[PDB]
């Protein structure tokens, strides 16, 4: 009666509805889910085998005496009704023999019911491909059963290596990532097929060890009868969870500390410190509380919502925990560095929306970490950082930090941890977390990053030494825990990068692209009448999973030479050649408003630089165009928007792809096949473009003379088109002029 | 006592001065003139003036040596021989704008220049916004009276450093013809306290 | 309730941790750091130091003011609850709070330049003050001393990247009438105007209800007299002059600093304005 086969039983639970989707027998799914699973390698436990088989009221109210109280599956039953947000009482469960319902569905949206009463609510469908580049498309896709076959035989070579142990639930877990993300847990329903069966069986594995976690502190054995026997509406008005978040703050005063030489790898080494450290201390908590990383809804940038058991037990777990992590933010990041950590309780009502009450958890848990942040230091540790003293101690180059320094170079001691592990990151595969090593993270757990071969040796069963990476070859051999990250790296280096750029300017280019609103998205995005838990995890999926994997696909897919640093609709960070930065800008623009599907927008900011220019000037800069494209708005009274290397130059994202780039693609074609009129003729041509806005009738009638003069060369239909479009556009195709003697320089 | 050394400089050439990371169009001024960032009047900062002074007075005054007849005017921060600066400057506005639209004319210009290699012969065009000769520049140069026993030998150190400053540029492209300034109504009143011997610093100056 | 209104003439540069950046008021730290700096040049350190020590002269910390209206940060209300982003708000609306901008920022890219090796670019980070626009002090009881060593200050300057050259400023004095009475009156809520840091023996009560936000003031020592060397002065964490308290305190003159020739003072005392919320 362990909560470890409880948690693989809720994971494993509705494993039939994939072979049934897929096989040739038409039974009862969790007939098939319990054989299948017990046909395995091993014949597994009773425990497991009545999470799986044994759910579903109906099939478990016909056989109830022989089945056991504290049975460990009726957790599992009411985990699977409270993530679903349904109402389990009285529908059925496809394969009960009913009727003709059916088979070959596809996988929904949670970006169609988004903003549902503005952007309208689409139906569209995710189709199959053999992490693809899937985008929704409103074909009506269909799963046909080799599909289904083909993960079948996936998972059974996968899941031969995987049994029952406190380690494999993560690797169990990605397992279910990497196969179920398209598969919809509804079939032939409403629009409950937009949930994944990942995020569905994630989401009933939190709740039932949740729920496991309140029984065993509050005493409940007898809970089969208080489920069937009496209804458990009483058991819904139970405030039996919680839902901790973390903020970190100070998070962009960190990563922008940055120096002269080793300014842009030294960023790249404090984001990605500070995301995986961020996710290390989330992780750690549920090693310390026995929990799975199911209980992590989202680990985003400097965010992590958890869901935990209202257990005095957790509550006193989670106040020694926070404040030995608060000791070590200020042993270091004395005011700079802080994570705080609130958390509400709540109930089962909330989490299905039953009676309102959805949002307030949400509101209730930022209310309070408001208040933390506000309150964020007891007596101690004012006067602990008030008599603080030390040695000699002077302050660090690239840092600013009075800490003891190191020789011959005269710098902090987090600089430079930074600084080796960014050498260790020139090669971004696999980071392990030891009791030793180069960068220090808490508890007393330094960071080495080292590579592949020796962490092969180094897993030598400790069950303490945790590894990360992004790469994941084979599930068992592993048994390792998948981060994601944005780190397509084209050269690493910008002398050579921007010496092979041939017929351009020798200029960097820089983009930005915050996300237009989605904290609004994510607090009132998705209507009420469509609400869940599973809903709000699988939309948070969705963005990371779009910022984490989509774009280093795009990079690598046609080979833009672009370095990207972050990732996230909090903000991103691309380097690069100027022409590919302006080439993958509507490209981003138009596979998010594809990958959203026109729901949610973003606002890039491009930025011109020398290739030698200050980087920390150039965020800057590009960060003062990105706030100026997310200042955009006609004279009464649309907010996405690109601004293009100055802060004047703001056009919207339909301007730029459509009137610059065509007015471009126009002056480009029109201008190969002349030998002699540009860029002579362009230049005089933009010099009394630019003096239309002081002077504006002499300069139009001196345009119209120059063009029916020289029309003798370049044709009269460009003469006539040029003409016109410096009449009524004439802010675009200066732009376009511009970017066309740019593009054609040397 | 707080003594003001007041007085006008004015251009006898281009002066472009200062830097900036404005964005530069194609066909457009690269390297603009720093300006003020609200009025934006052409403008000199106090740091290129104190900057320009102590170069010449510690290029003319030392002889192969600093010694501290500069360190009291300008300061200094180094390990043993630390003294507060005497000299407060100030950042310079453009005064005469009435005199320049008297004149029809506007407070900067755009002086076009070029490189020519001398293996291909090509030229390479460049735009340098200079500010327009004969426009003066009201200064305020804030002096701290501490040392009644040196303000003697003090101003007439900041009035030479202004007679050199007389034959050296103020900023930027120098060397190729721009820069040239001349002080004029050079005067000193004393802000607060009253000063007995301001007669023989405002004929230091003024002579 | 006097006004030491201050108009300015330049650009100023208050730094907070970095030369790149500033901030567009100034602490009673640097206030009262200027004044004193002012006061040893007369001969008359201890004087004012006693009459701030006595509490006879308090002042608050620089707050910006533009034509007609006085403004001060946003009080950090502990409260059970577009108008999100308003970093200011006026000191005659605050009760029935329970559009605006002042100049802008500017980085002014300066160099050291040298004849046989090549220059060291560095920026200064600025703020210039609109034509109508500047920073007002609060202070309780004005002084002839005050009134004089403001007279000093005007031609020495005020800020960071003093001497070369930002701190210019022409102050005024001033008395008011509708913002005197809002310090006669009172509420139930505390909301400090000061960078304060409370007593050891009142620090435990003064954060009970309380909503603060921690700043650090620390810096190098700026005299040429103390151990001659430009020396780092031990880091103070006050509490931001825009938080609010349920039991009020009051903060001290804090000397730090170690080995050296003078005590080198901080202000870390408190300026409330009680309010009903």
């Amino acid at each position: 009666m362990d909560k470890i086969n409880l948690v693989c039983g809720s994971l494993l639970h509705n494993i039939g509805k994939i072979i049934y989707r897929g096989t040739s027998e038409r039974a009862k799914h969790s007939k098939l889910g319990g054989d299948f699973i017990k046909s395995f390698e091993q014949f597994r436990n009773t425990e497991l085998t009545d999470c799986i088989r044994y759910h579903h009221a109906q099939e478990i109210t016909s056989v109830k005496s022989n089945k056991e109280k504290n049975s460990l599956f009726y957790i599992t039953y009411i985990a699977d009704n409270i993530s679903s947000g349904m109402d389990r009482r009285k529908d059925l469960e496809e394969g009960a023999e009913g009727f003709n319902w059916d088979k070959k569905v596809a996988l929904g949206s949670v970006f169609n019911v988004l903003n549902e009463k503005e952007k309208g609510r689409q139906n569209y469908s995710y189709p199959f491909v053999a992490e693809p580049l899937n985008f929704p498309t409103a074909t009506q896709n269909q799963y046909t059963t080799s599909y289904y076959d083909g993960l079948i035989t996936d998972m059974k070579t996968i899941l031969q290596r995987l049994k029952p142990d406190k380690e494999h639930i993560n690797s169990l877990l990605q397992m279910m990532e990497s196969l179920w993300s398209y598969v919809p847990s509804s079939t032939d329903k409403n629009q409950l097929v937009d949930i994944s069966l990942y995020d569905h069986s994630r989401t009933t594995a939190a709740i039932a060890s949740a729920i496991y976690d309140y029984f065993q502190a509050e005493n409940i054995t007898d809970y089969q009868k208080e489920l069937f026997d009496y209804n458990a509406t009483e058991f819904y008005d139970k405030n039996a969870f919680l839902m901790m978040n973390f903020d970190m703050s100070g998070v962009q005063n960190f990563i922008y500390n940055i120096s002269g030489s080793k300014a842009l790898k030294s960023l790249r080494a404090r984001s990605f410190y500070l995301d995986m450290l961020l996710e290390y201390i989330s992780d750690n908590l549920l090693e310390k509380l026995e929990l799975s990383r199911a209980n992590i809804l989202y680990v985003g940038g400097g965010h992590a919502y958890l869901l935990l058991a209202n257990t005095n037990k957790t509550k006193a777990i989670l106040s020694d925990f926070e404040h030995d992590l608060k000791t070590w933010f200020l042993d270091k990041f004395k005011i700079d560095l802080y994570v705080a950590m609130a958390y509400t309780e709540v109930s089962a009502n909330d989490l299905m929306n039953h009676n309102g009450h959805y949002r307030d958890i949400y509101r209730r848990l930022s209310q309070k970490t408001s208040a933390k942040k506000a309150n964020r230091y007891t007596a101690e540790e004012i006067l602990n950082l008030n008599h603080q003293g030390t040695e000699n101690a002077r302050e660090c180059r690239e840092c600013k930090r009075s800490d003891l320094l190191i020789e011959e170079d005269d710098i902090c001691e987090i600089c430079d941890s930074l600084q080796k592990v960014s050498r260790d990151l020139t090669r971004e595969n696999i980071f392990v977390i030891a009791n030793e090593g180069v960068l220090d993270m808490p508890f007393g757990k330094k960071m080495s990053a080292l590579s592949y071969s020796q962490a092969d040796k180094l897993k030598k069963s400790n069950a303490e030494v945790q590894i990360y990476a992004k790469n994941i070859s084979e599930i068992g051999q592993n048994l390792m825990t998948r981060i994601d990250m944005g780190d397509y790296t084209y050269r690493s280096d910008f002398h050579e990068m921007l010496e092979e750029v041939e017929v351009g300017i020798n200029r960097l280019g820089v983009l930005r692209a915050d996300v237009d609103n989605l904290g609004q998205a994510f607090i009132n995005g998705i209507p009420d009448d469509y609400l869940s838990i599973s809903r709000t995890a699988t939309f948070s999926r969705a963005m990371s999973r779009f910022f984490k994997n989509y774009l280093n696909q795009l990079l690598a897919e046609k080979s833009y030479k672009i370095n990207v640093i972050y990732a996230g609709g909090d903000d991103l960070f691309m380097i690069g050649a100027w022409q590919d930065i302006l080439d993958f800008s509507i490209v981003l623009k138009q596979k998010f408003a594809d990958f959203t599907q026109n729901k949610l927008s973003i606002s890039a900011g491009i930025g011109m630089f020398r290739e030698k220019y200050p980087v920390a000037r150039m965020a800057s800069l590009t960060g003062d165009l990105e706030d100026a494209a997310k200042d955009y708005k006609p004279d009464e009274r649309t907010k996405n928007a690109v601004t293009l290397f100055d802060a004047t130059n703001v056009f919207s994202w339909d301007t730029l792809e459509n009137d610059i780039f065509v007015k471009l693609d126009a002056i480009t074609k029109n201008f190969e096949k002349l030998d002699e009129t540009g860029k002579a003729f362009i230049y005089r041509l933009i010099d009394l473009l630019r003096g239309v806005n002081e002077n504006q009738q002499i300069n139009i009638a001196r345009l119209a003379y120059t063009l029916s003069r020289m029309e003798e060369k370049i044709g009269k239909t460009f003469a006539q088109e040029l003409y016109n479009w410096a009449n009524a556009d004439r802010k675009t195709l200066i732009m376009a002029l511009e970017i066309y003697i740019l593009k054609t320089r040397e | 006592m707080k003594l003001v050394i007041e007085g006008t400089i004015v251009l006898k050439t281009g002066m472009h001065i200062g830097g900036s990371s404005d964005f530069s169009a194609i066909g457009a001024v690269a390297s603009p003139v720093v300006r003020d960032t609200l009025t934006r009047l052409p403008l000199i900062p106090g740091s290129s003036l104190k900057g320009k002074m102590r170069y010449l007075l510690a290029k003319e005054l030392n002889n192969g040596i600093d010694q501290d007849e500069i360190l009291r005017l300008f300061g200094s921060s180094e390990k043993d021989k630390i003294r507060r600066a005497r000299l407060k400057f100030n950042d310079i506005k453009l005064s005469n704008l009435a005199e320049l639209e008297t004149f029809n004319v506007s407070s900067t210009e755009v002086k076009f220049e070029n490189t020519i290699n001398r293996k291909t012969a090509v030229a390479n065009p460049r735009q340098i916004e200079r500010v327009i000769a004969g426009s003066k520049f009201d200064f305020e140069i804030f002096y701290n009276l501490d040392d009644i026993k040196e303000v003697e030998k003090d101003f007439e150190n900041i009035k030479q450093g202004f007679d050199l400053l007389e034959f050296d540029y103020l900023g930027g492209h120098g060397t190729r013809g721009s820069g040239r300034i001349a002080f004029e109504n050079l005067s000193v009143i004393t802000a607060v306290g009253n000063f007995e011997k301001i007669n023989t610093l405002n004929e230091i100056l003024g002579a | 309730m006097k006004i030491i209104k201050l108009y300015f003439e330049s650009p100023v540069h208050f730094g907070e941790k970095r030369l790149s950046e500033s901030k567009i008021t100034f602490s009673a730290d640097t206030l009262f750091s200027a004044l004193m700096i002012e006061a040893v040049g007369l001969g008359k350190e201890d004087e004012f130091y006693q009459l701030a020590s006595n509490n006879l002269v308090k002042f608050s910390d620089a707050f910006p003011f533009i034509d007609q209206y006085y403004y001060i940060p946003k009080p950090m209300f502990n409260l059970k609850l577009a108008f999100k982003k308003l970093l200011y708000v006026p000191i005659d609306s605050l009760e029935d709070y329970l559009s605006f901008n002042l100049g802008k920022l500017a980085l002014s890219e300066k160099v050291q330049q040298h004849d046989f090796k090549d220059s060291e670019p560095y920026n200064v980070g600025t703020f210039t003050f609109k034509e109508n626009t500047g920073l007002y002090v609060l202070i309780e009881q004005t002084h002839p001393l005050l009134e004089e060593l403001l007279e000093n200050l005007q031609y020495s300057g005020i800020g960071g990247k003093r001497n070369s050259g930002y701190g210019k400023f022409k102050f005024e004095i001033l008395e008011d009438s509708d913002i005197e009475d809002l310090f006669s009156a009172k509420g139930n809520r505390k909301i400090l105007l000061s960078g304060a840091l409370p007593k050891d023996a009142e620090l435990e009560q003064a954060l009970k209800n309380a909503s603060y936000l921690l700043e650090r003031r620390g810096g190098f020592v700026q005299s040429d007299t103390y151990a001659t060397n430009l020396v780092k002065k031990q880091d103070l964490y006050v509490f931001k002059s825009g938080s609010t308290f349920e039991n009020s305190f009051d903060g001290d003159i804090y000397q730090v600093g170690k080995k050296g020739n003078h005590p080198v003072y901080k202000y870390a005392k408190s300026f409330f304005l009680e309010v009903s919320v």
